[PDB]
Order: C-alpha cells, then structure tokens, then sequence
C-alpha cells in the first residue's frame, strides 16, 4: 500500500476493459465515488471518507497509471478515462444511480461519463479545475504576482516528454513546489504527506501518465465541445478556493454553462487543494449536499 | 498574522516613499491584501488593494485619490505587499493601515481578517 | 580562452562598469552600434551580422550581466539596473556623438530604460522579438489550441525557490535545445555544435542563474516601465519580428507604436523568434539599410 | 504535402482530413483547406495560424461554421479538418495549402502549388 487505509476500509483492484484498477471502498449505503487529480491519488480523500462513509457506501479509485491503478489502454482524453470509471462504479451500482465528486483532473476524466450517462449520476459535485473547454485558452501565462497557477498546462503538454525528462530524480523537490505554490493552507502538507505522494508518483509510469492527462487536454476539449449540446440536468454543486491557489468564482460560472441546477461556493482562505486545505468545511458542505438524496 | 508595518518617514512634498506590509503566509495568501490610511480625526479611507492569484489571473485597484502616483503589489516569496508613493503632497499625510479581506470589494467595502495595526506614519513636510 | 569563436578583424575584451566585468565584442570604423542579444545565446547571435556592419560602422556586442563571459549585476536585474551598465559601456566607446542600437529578446528589456531617458545618446533604434515589459505581457495565454505555448517559461522562470535552476541542472543541454527548437521556424540551423557552445555558456551556475533573475526582475521591470513610459520615443526605430512559429508576429510593431513616433515594422516570414540565425540574410540586410539610411 | 483522409461517408457523419507537410513547411505558413465541387469554384474551408507568443487563432467559412474545425499537430507537422455533420453539399475534393499569414490564404496567396487533394463524397 503506497497510503495508509482509514480504518474500516478495504483496499482492493477490479479490471475494467483490461485496465486494473486500485480503489479504496468502505461504507454501506447508496454509492459515491470519490475521483482526485494530479499530484494526488485516491487518499486525498481520506479525511472525507471516514464520515461519508457512515451514509453511504464510497469507493475511491486511483486514476489509470497513477496511484496503484494500470495506465488506461485506450487513452487518456476525458472520454477515453470516464468509460473506464463509469463501469467501475456501475459495477458497484448497476441498478441505482451513483453520487459522483471530483477534484482537479478528476473533472476532466468524469465529465464525459456524465453528461453521457445522465440517469445513472444522482447528484454531482465538481472541485477546483477547469472542465476542458476554449475558456482554458484565457488564462494567463504570467501575472503581475509573478508565476502563474497555469504554466504547467504547456510544460506537462510540451513534446518528447519535457517534463519527465526534468523532474525525473527530482520527483520530491517539484511535487513540493508544485502543491505548495497553488495552496493557501500550506502547513497540512507535512514532511510525510509530501514523502508519500512524491513516492507514488516517482514510479515512471505514473509520473508519465500524470503528463499525458495533459497532453491529451487539447483532444478532451474537442470532446467536450461536442458534449455540452446536451446540458446536465442532474442537482450540481461546485466549490472553489477561494485563496491563492484556487479557481475562485471561474469554477461557478463555467459550471453554470454546463449544468441547469448548479450552486457553488468559494470556501475563503483555502487554494486548489480543497480536501486537505479546508477538510473541515468542504467536508461539511459535500456531505450536507450528498444527503439531500 | 505577525503583522509588520513599516516604510513609513518624514519625506518632503514630491518624494517617495514605500511601504511594507508582512503577515504570516496563511494570512496573506488567504486574503486580499489592502492598505489604507488615516489623518488623525479624519475617516479612514481605501488607498490599494491586490486580490490573491487565482488560476484566471489576478486584480488590483488604486483609489481615485492616489491614481497615477500610488502603485501596490505582492511580493509572495516575502508574503509582503508594498505600496509605492510617488509625488507625496502634504495632503498624503496619514498612518497608513495594511489589512486583508476575501476580495478586493470587501476591503472597499470595510471588510478586515484582522484587528488594524499600529500602522506606519507618513508625514509629508513642505 | 573564449566561450564562441571570434569573427577575424574583431576584439574581444572586457571593460569594468560600476564594479562589474562586462565582455564584449568589437570592431568596424565609423559611427557606434551596439548590438544587445537575448535569453539562452550571446554576443555571438550576431556573428553573422558584425563583419557586414562593421564595413560602416564601429560593431560592439556585449554579453549581458552573468550571461557568456560577462559577471552578474551587482544591482539588481530589472531592466532599469542592467540597463546603467549597458549604457555606461556604449558611452565609454562614442562619448561625444549619438549611437545606433539593435536588440534582440531580453536585451529589449535591459536597454528600453536607457532609450528613454537618453534620447540624446540614441541615433536609430532596431528592436526584434520581444515584448518591452509592460502589462500587455500579463495578457498572453498559458496554454494554446494547439497545445505548449511560447511563454510558459516566463512563470517557470520566474518561480522563487529556485525550481528552474533546479529541474534545469543536469539537463542544461536538452532544455534548451528544446527552448531553441520550439521557439524557432527553421530548426535546421541550430547544429548540434552551435547547441553545445550556448548550452555550456548558460548552464555556468551563476549564468544558469543569471538567465532565470531576469525574469525574476520582470514584473519590477514592467513597474519601472509604466513611469518610463509616460515619454514617447522620438528617434527613428524599426522593429523585427518572425512571422512563423515561434516569433512575435504583428505584436512587435503593434506594442512599439505605442511607445515610438517613428517607427516602421517588418514580419520575416519563415522565421520564428530567432533571427539572426534563423533569417540571416533578410534580417542583415533589413538592418544595414535602416541604419545607412 | 500530403493529403489524406477523404472518402465516402453518410450524410449526418464525420470525417477528418490531414494535411502534412516538412516541419519547415508547417511552421513558416499559416494553413488551410479549400474545396471546389464538380462545377463550382474553388472555396475557402477554415485556416489556423502559427503559433505567436500571443497565442493563435483560427477561421472558419461562413458555409461549414459550427460544422467543421481546424486543429494543428506540431509535433506530427500536420493541420487536420474535423468535419462532422456532413452534408451532400459538402461533397468536393479538399485542397491544403498554406501562405504566410491567414489573412494571404483567403487572399490568394499560396506557398505551394496545389496538390492532389482528398475527395470527400457524402451520400443522402
């Protein structure tokens, strides 16, 4: 096990379409998967777990290549990914809706699966990234703060594996900068908590996967351009940081583009990593919109 | 929030001078950052503020009062904010006041995470 | 002991200004030009454009501070600090008469503070490939339709803790040939011997260094700039730009009416943002005639 | 130049074309598709630019606006033409071409003589 596993929780693998993938279950109850993004796995959940699971059974899988779980087979455009969650959690729920969160890239590699699959998502929660579209095009390079939150976007998308070929060896080093530099609340991530999710993504085939999420976004975007003709009809809910690091309000207005029934809010004092930043309020406002079902 | 306030002098009508303002990290990446000022017996008034960084970019804004002599901005590195005064006038003497809010309109609108400094005392003399 | 090779009839040497050591190239007769190179090269980018201008003039190409074979700034590196040291050595070399200018990338940076507060010292002014810091660098996107953007590195950078220098060292080489490479339209003149002498140059720790602190100084440069800039430039200038992949486009000419009265542009097609490499012989011969006029 | 990626599909379906030609090539010109149907003039299709440090930007024609996309591989040096919801009108042989700004290609600039094309028949 790469993370510890809370107490009364299973870690456990189940192949889809010939991709094994590692999830975290625990829980009894009508289902909710819990996807992360980059830089993570499915333990960033790991504060949220413990009370969610009380109402509901919850699974946590790993994204394909990163964490525990295989690279995807197919490919990592957010159409591509979202098959390979999809019936993971319909294997889980195949005759009832199930509750979906997401955070950072989670979004990009879920979209797809719901707008495509209305009736089988009850209720949706989406967490600090932009849903791949043209608005990710606006961002800006530089600002007059200095480094920007977006420059990665290119450095992970640049050709013959740039990225890697720089950060390899060196894994520890940038995923601290790389987290740090997009939180408010820097201190939750401890000395261990860094070793630990360094050491996952070290693996070269996960650190490369982690790259090509993004060098599949510019494929996800002319997915997702077809996609949104077909607006999400399902209660959507969005939370943002709303300190340095986060999304602040772009994540509720790009959402209301996508979704009819949407609320958001921008959790102060918090940036892009909403689960360890600010456990404690964003796990009382998903856990309080989970259970109006 | 280990509030420092500093920069502040006795400085002759069209000069300068710059102020700093440092927190703790937590404090000023949670909040946009704000200076003010204030003569004694006289209103406290907005000068500048900068919102956070956030993944769209950022904002700044500078009252009307000081626009075009005033300029704010974050040093993240120093979790410092500074504003430059250029072309002082008597009518810039003040304590100058940093403090932060969730965004730029909460500090214009009164809005403050934390309870006002000792300031830093900027007198323009002729 | 030299970094490049010097073209024949040409000196190189080295003179002190403000506490530091400067080298640079010279030769020719006549009136003086001085010809100011950018990020990842050196003096040596306009090997090929010396020996031709040096038949009318007098051709001197320094190395910026802590980039080639020049020492760090003792100041600072915002363009207004670096541009002292520029300044005092073009002075040392025509103190009674007025000198042409011709800069490339970030050499436009650490000579538009000394254009405009010594409009005197300025004959004619040739600008190529690079914004002059000013807020509309704030404007250009992270991430493109078409995936890696072009100024992604202005955030890497500029990032504190020294994360560039660190992901750079032991990959020197390979970054920037991939800088170059992206960066330019006609890749086939950046031989793997001319990527050997400028990846040596720069990957020197202090010139590693050095490269990143001018943009590190960027945002401070855009400040100073926004005073510098309330006076207009009235010497005649051109501006350069390439018109393919890599190059500055129609932005070049478009910025520079804002801040010069005279000013003509040229788009090099075929030519992305390093000129005089790339495009030799119009860029050479563009420049002669501007400054024969 | 090649072109390729043509054939016959159903009205309502999707097609994409390629255009590749040497990395010099593709990154000194803006690209773009135009098609001439059996008796018809040669017609503008889309064009993306190069990539400047402002970004890019990119085109399409009155005709096939919402329909088609344009979307450049750099690393493949190849421009491909996204086609979906295909029409019998759309029935004609694309050209690819390229000229040294977007605005040239709809201007009759070219920097290179036409090639073969790609035939795109749609069937009702």
């Amino acid at each position: 096990e790469e993370f510890p596993v809370p107490n009364g929780f299973e870690s456990a693998y189940r192949e889809v379409d010939g991709v094994k993938l590692h999830y975290v279950k625990g829980g009894q109850g009508p289902l909710v998967m819990l996807v992360h993004g980059f830089g993570q796995t499915w333990y960033e959940w790991h504060q949220l777990m413990p009370e969610l699971a009380k109402r509901f059974t919850v699974i946590a899988p790993d994204l394909p290549g990163l964490g525990q779980s295989e690279p995807p087979k197919t490919g990592y455009s957010g159409e591509q990914v979202a098959v390979y969650l999809h019936k993971l959690a319909r294997q889980f729920s195949p005759d009832r809706p199930f509750d979906l969160v997401a955070h950072d890239i989670g979004i990009w590699n879920t979209y797809p699966m719901v707008v495509k699959n209305q009736a089988d998502i009850a209720r949706l929660v989406y967490m600090e990234a932009p849903i791949p579209d043209a608005r990710i095009y606006r961002f800006p390079a530089f600002t007059a703060q200095g480094e920007s939150l977006v420059w990665h976007f290119s450095f992970f998308a640049a050709d013959d594996r740039l990225a890697e070929t720089l950060i390899a060896g060196k894994e520890r080093f940038f995923l601290e900068h790389f987290i740090k530099s997009h939180a408010s609340n820097t201190e939750v991530f401890s000395e261990r908590l860094l070793d630990l999710y360094a050491r996952s993504y070290a693996k070269p085939h996960s650190l490369n996967a982690s790259f090509e999420y993004y060098r599949a976004l510019n494929e996800s975007v002319r997915q997702n351009a077809e996609l949104a003709k077909t607006r999400l009809q399902m209660p959507t809910m969005t939370l943002a940081g709303g300190g340095h690091g986060g999304m602040g309000t772009f994540q509720l207005e790009q959402m209301k583009a996508y979704a009819e029934d949407v609320e958001g809010h921008v959790l102060p004092g918090c940036g892009h990593w909403l689960p360890e930043e600010c456990a404690a309020p964003m796990n009382r406002l998903v856990i309080d919109f989970l259970s109006r079902g | 929030v280990q509030l420092v306030e500093s920069g502040g002098g006795l400085v002759p009508a069209g000069g300068s001078l710059r102020l700093s303002c440092t927190t703790s990290e937590r404090a000023f990446r949670s909040n946009a950052m704000g200076w003010f000022r204030q003569a004694p017996g006289k209103e406290r008034e907005f000068v500048a503020a900068v919102s956070v960084l956030s993944w769209s970019g950022d904002s700044a804004v500078v009252a009307d009062s000081v626009a075009g002599r005033f300029t704010i901005f974050r040093d993240n590195a120093k979790n410092t904010v500074y504003l430059q005064m250029n072309s002082l006038k008597p009518e810039d003497t003040a304590v100058y006041y940093c403090n932060g809010a969730s965004d730029i309109g909460a500090l214009q609108s009164g809005a403050s995470s934390w309870s006002w400094g000792h300031g830093t005392q900027v007198t323009v003399s002729s």
